[PDB]
């Protein structure tokens, strides 16, 4: 009956709705509800039947949990620390390190210390006096920690039954394995607990956004169908993961030359894979996280700050030629000073890390960036001199045809080796004779996403419909058509490579 | 931006 | 999304 | 004929005239000089339509004489034109260049050589105090033969009497401390040329030279993040060799330069650190060991990135193929101090030719650094320990041809083979018939990063 | 400092 016990949603009665919304602005989640929920509330056991029978070796390495926070709410922070204390075998926890990144909250100062000193696990509170990024706060917290494994968690998380033993067992099996739990969803509206799927892992798109993506078939075949064995994830979300401390040091920790705007998750994923380690989602380990739609904090220095510094650093250090897929869709990013990456290039040199192509081929063959392609650039009609343009539209919407601006971005397409017409993680799709040319999630299963570009006839033939791409019609003038092939110059297209 | 939630998506088709 | 500017 | 073709002491003030620029009172700007190219270069006729050169020249210099050195000795059809803050009476508007038949002024902010060097001719850098027949055609012909070819023979112009003395075509290197130094051209370079001295020498390092402008740009010019304290010569030599180009001392080209002993105008090892970290690979340590690993050398990201773009080879390829006679050994069995087991003291060179090596308390702090090389030498910088008589241990320029040969990791004895005597305790070690004592035992341990 | 001058130690070729 207690609010939220067992992951139950907390619905606020309408009498209070208004006040709730105001309280909602502080953390960009329902604070009114979180404060009704017990700091030790019960949650469901969400592990796959088959993880519950697993017996893990003894002498597993103790872990230090590093939780960094900036203006976290009292209830969420304390629920996180209680969730790790109460749901972790006591002998497997060295300590909890709470890193206060220059928080401006009364309860996060002396009250936090008074409360935490009364816990049965040693919980330390380290203070960044200057607003520092998550990178810097985590480096501080790890430098202070003593446990052989370092577990990073956000300050609005809730561990579940049996979350820790799988991670520590995987690390003891191989110290060069970096492990992430399955990140369950804790509703920012009701704080309802919802389990995440073991069939979803981490990748990225041409924009260098971290993205959730379906676990592909090869990964089920490798495990011969056993979902309880860890998944090799191309990328990590970044909020939650564990790593042996000495190996964390050996791979170069985080890029200390990065600013506060994020990106380290992709950088460290690329670094771990290319430099000889393994990154895994441990499917028997679950930990919930309050995903939010926007951040509740600003970053120091106002707005309009130069962003994509860290994306440039990671791309220039690790991504090789493929960095272009980012640069070409981001007009102007090539003039942002990304500082000094010398130590990072030298680290790549020391460890003889493999090329990004090896990563795309072996770790992420289902990548959104194509490892091989026939063209990257604009798709121009011979007759009307216009270019296809995704118009920033989302899945299931029509691709447009407009005047070529030559600035790249939303008029960039790639005729890939899989013979897709792709723009980031969308592919041109036709599912009806004369139908509209829509943009759907690329599925790597050809079919209606299969096109033939004749390099001499310059025709773009949709294979399953057997119709050619053609200029817009009078009734739908801002959209290309697909029509029985005619040999016209309106059905010819230039798919050239744009360079620097 | 903020880490995306692993929201359920629309079903993909396996054949045309 | 990237810089539009033009029609 | 003042100085035409030596200046005698003007005895019964010269001391004052010389140190200002670190004599030359009657020397003509149109002075005669000997033709110093080897007979056999004069029979060579070099192709026509040779690319025109822009000659880049000045800091508180009479020398002007350098401009005439190019003008009077340049085929008019091979010069396109002649191109720092000088705060002196004559170093202003004083008009003369507008009266020369060749087109010849930039200057503001005191800037280094890199910044000053950073034209219309398709190809030449020259100092402001240089001065010979047929000097240009060889350079331009080798350039035309390969635009990725980067030096004249630099003759010595006396800083005391200004007498002209030709330099040997058989000298073309660098030592620990990353100093450029002159060293004899080795046998491999003559065997490649089958004895023909008139073909250019492939020089491991540079100090004046000519280069095609487009290839100059293709290699990234000079390191713009460097300060004014020099070092760019080794950097650009390493870059040219490792990154697929060719650097040469062209023996049919002679040009004089007044080498000096000191300049009229702290640790300034920034540029050295940049060069070593970008091009020298593992080998950077040989510099670090004798000099401090905390000099802030700025940002080298662009330089590593250029090394990535131009697909340059490693410094090991350079040491093995371009400079196998390097002072830095490509392989060595020991690098560190040479400590005696009995007295616990260390060899110390105390900083030159023909001198005795000393031994003092080991401080572990430079002058006590030695290397037992793969060539079985005991070398310190550009010197090797040498003994020339049964029973003194002197320091002689390393010659890379075995009495500098020494030999035992289990007995720890250093046996000079040609003498058959071991090094032993004494302010100088001794050489004595080997006895097996702990006074004849030595620890040759590796100093660690 | 100033570039070293190209002037010659007498070097010996064999003992
Ligand atoms: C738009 O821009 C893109 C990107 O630059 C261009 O695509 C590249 O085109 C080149 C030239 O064809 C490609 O290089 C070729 O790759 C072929 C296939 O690679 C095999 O080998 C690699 C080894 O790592 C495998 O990973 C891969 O899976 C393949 O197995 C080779 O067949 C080519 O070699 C051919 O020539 C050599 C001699 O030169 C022969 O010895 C070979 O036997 C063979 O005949 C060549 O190496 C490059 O891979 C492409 N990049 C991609 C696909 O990402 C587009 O061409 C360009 N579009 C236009 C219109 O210009
Ligand atoms: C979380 O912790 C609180 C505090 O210990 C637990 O509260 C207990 O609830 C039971 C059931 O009413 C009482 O009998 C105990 O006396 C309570 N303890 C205290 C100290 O008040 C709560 O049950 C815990 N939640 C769980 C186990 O799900
Ligand atoms: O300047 C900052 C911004 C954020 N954080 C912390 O870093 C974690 C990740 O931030 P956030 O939860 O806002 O991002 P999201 O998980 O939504 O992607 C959180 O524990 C924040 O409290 C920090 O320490 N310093
Ligand atoms: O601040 C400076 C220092 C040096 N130089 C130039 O650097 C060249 C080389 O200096 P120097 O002749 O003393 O070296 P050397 O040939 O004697 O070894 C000279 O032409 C100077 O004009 C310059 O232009 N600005
Ligand atoms: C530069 C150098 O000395 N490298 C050597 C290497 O050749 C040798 O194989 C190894 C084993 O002792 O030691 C080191
Ligand atoms: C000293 O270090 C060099 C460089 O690796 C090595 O080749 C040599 O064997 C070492 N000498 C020892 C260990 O005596
Ligand atoms: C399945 O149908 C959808 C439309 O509903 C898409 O066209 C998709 O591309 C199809 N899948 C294949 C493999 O053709
Ligand atoms: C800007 O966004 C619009 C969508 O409204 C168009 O896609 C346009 O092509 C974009 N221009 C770019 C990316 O340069
Ligand atoms: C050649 O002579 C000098 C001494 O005069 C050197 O000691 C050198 O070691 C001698 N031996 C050689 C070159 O093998
Ligand atoms: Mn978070
Ligand atoms: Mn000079």
């Amino acid at each position: 009956e207690g609010p939220g016990e067992m992951g139950k949603p907390v619905v606020i009665p309408k009498e209070d709705q208004e006040k709730m919304k105001e309280m909602f602005k502080i953390n960009q989640f329902n604070l009114m509800a979180s404060e009704m929920i017990a700091l030790n509330r019960s949650l469901p056991d969400v592990r796959l039947e088959g993880c519950k029978t697993k017996v893990y070796p003894d002498n597993l390495p103790t872990t230090s949990v590093v939780i960094v926070f900036h203006n976290e709410a009292w209830s969420t922070l304390l629920r996180t620390v209680h969730s790790v204390i109460n749901r972790s075998p006591r002998h497997m926890i060295e300590e909890i390190v709470l890193v206060d990144d220059a928080s401006e909250r009364d309860f996060l100062k002396r009250p936090l210390e008074s409360y935490v000193k009364k816990l049965k696990v040693p919980v330390h509170v380290i203070r960044m006096e200057q607003r520092s990024g998550l990178i810097r706060a985590r480096l501080k917290g790890a430098a202070v920690s003593r446990g052989q494994v370092i577990t990073f968690l956000d300050a609005h998380c809730e561990c579940t039954a049996g979350w820790l033993e799988p991670l520590l067992a995987r690390i003891k099996h191989d110290r060069r394995t970096v492990v992430c739990p399955i990140i369950d969803v804790i509703s920012d509206d009701t704080f309802e607990y919802m389990a995440g799927s073991d069939m979803t892992y981490g990748g990225f798109n041409w924009k260098l956004n971290f993205r959730w993506y379906p676990v592909p078939q090869r990964e089920m075949d490798r495990r011969k169908g056993d979902r309880t064995l860890p998944v090799r994830t191309p990328t990590m979300a970044g909020g939650l993961f564990s790593i042996d401390r000495d190996y964390f040091q050996e791979i170069g920790t985080y890029d200390a030359g990065m600013d506060i705007w994020g990106g380290e998750n992709l950088e460290i994923s690329f670094r771990i894979w290319q430099c000889g380690g393994t990154l895994e989602i441990v499917t028997c380990s679950h930990v919930g996280h309050v995903f939010r739609k926007a951040t509740p904090y600003t970053f120091p220095g106002g707005t309009g700050q130069i962003i994509n510094k860290n994306n440039r650093r990671l791309a220039e250090v690790w991504m090789d030629e493929f960095k272009n897929f980012f640069y070409i869709i981001s007009p102007g990013v090539t003039k942002v000073d990304y500082g000094d990456i010398s130590s990072r290039l030298g680290l790549r040199r020391k460890l003889q890390c493999k090329p990004f192509s090896w990563y795309l081929e072996n770790i992420y063959p289902d990548s959104q960036i194509p490892r091989h392609y026939f063209s990257l650039g604009e798709i121009r009609n011979v007759e009307t001199n216009q270019c296809l343009d995704n118009m920033a539209r989302k899945e299931n919407e029509k691709v447009g045809i407009f005047n070529c601006h030559g600035m790249g971005g939303n008029q960039v397409f790639s005729y890939t080796a899989n013979k897709e017409i792709r723009t980031d993680d969308l592919c041109l799709d036709v599912s009806k004779l004369n139908g509209p040319v829509t943009m759907l999630k690329c599925h790597h299963l050809k079919g209606n996403q299969l096109w033939e570009y004749d390099p001499v006839k310059l025709t773009l033939q949709h294979v399953n419909s057997n119709q050619c791409l053609d200029k817009a019609t009078e009734e739908d003038s801002q959209v290309p058509s697909i029509r029985d092939c005619t040999g016209s110059r309106s059905q010819q297209w230039l798919l050239r490579n744009v360079t620097l | 931006g903020t880490t995306p939630s692993p929201v359920p998506t629309t079903s993909t088709t396996s054949a045309p």
